[PDB]
């Protein structure tokens, strides 16, 4: 005897990756960012630029 | 103060001299009050 055409489903699940970076900054040039540790010169404002 | 000569000297360089404008234009040619004392 003969056959009947076929069907069939099916799925895929996802997977979870993840990138990352470190990115340090000093203390000694974050009291320059911030102006905290600023001090009113002419020699402080190149050090923070 | 160190300022727009000495600044770019400290800066780059390392080291500062104290009367630079003179030395610089030299080299290229470019009231008080009273007070009570013991004298």
């Amino acid at each position: 005897p003969a056959d009947q055409p076929v069907h069939n489903y099916m799925i895929k699940r996802l997977d979870r990756r993840s990138l990352n970076a470190a990115f340090s900054i000093a203390v000694e040039a974050l009291g320059l960012i911030s102006g905290e540790n600023l001090d009113g010169t002419h020699i402080s404002s190149a050090m923070r630029l | 103060v160190i300022a727009n000569t000495n600044l770019v000297t400290a800066l780059v360089m390392g080291k500062a001299v104290s009367n630079m404008d003179d030395v610089a234009r030299y080299l290229l040619g470019g009231g008080s009050a009273r007070v009570r004392a013991d004298l």
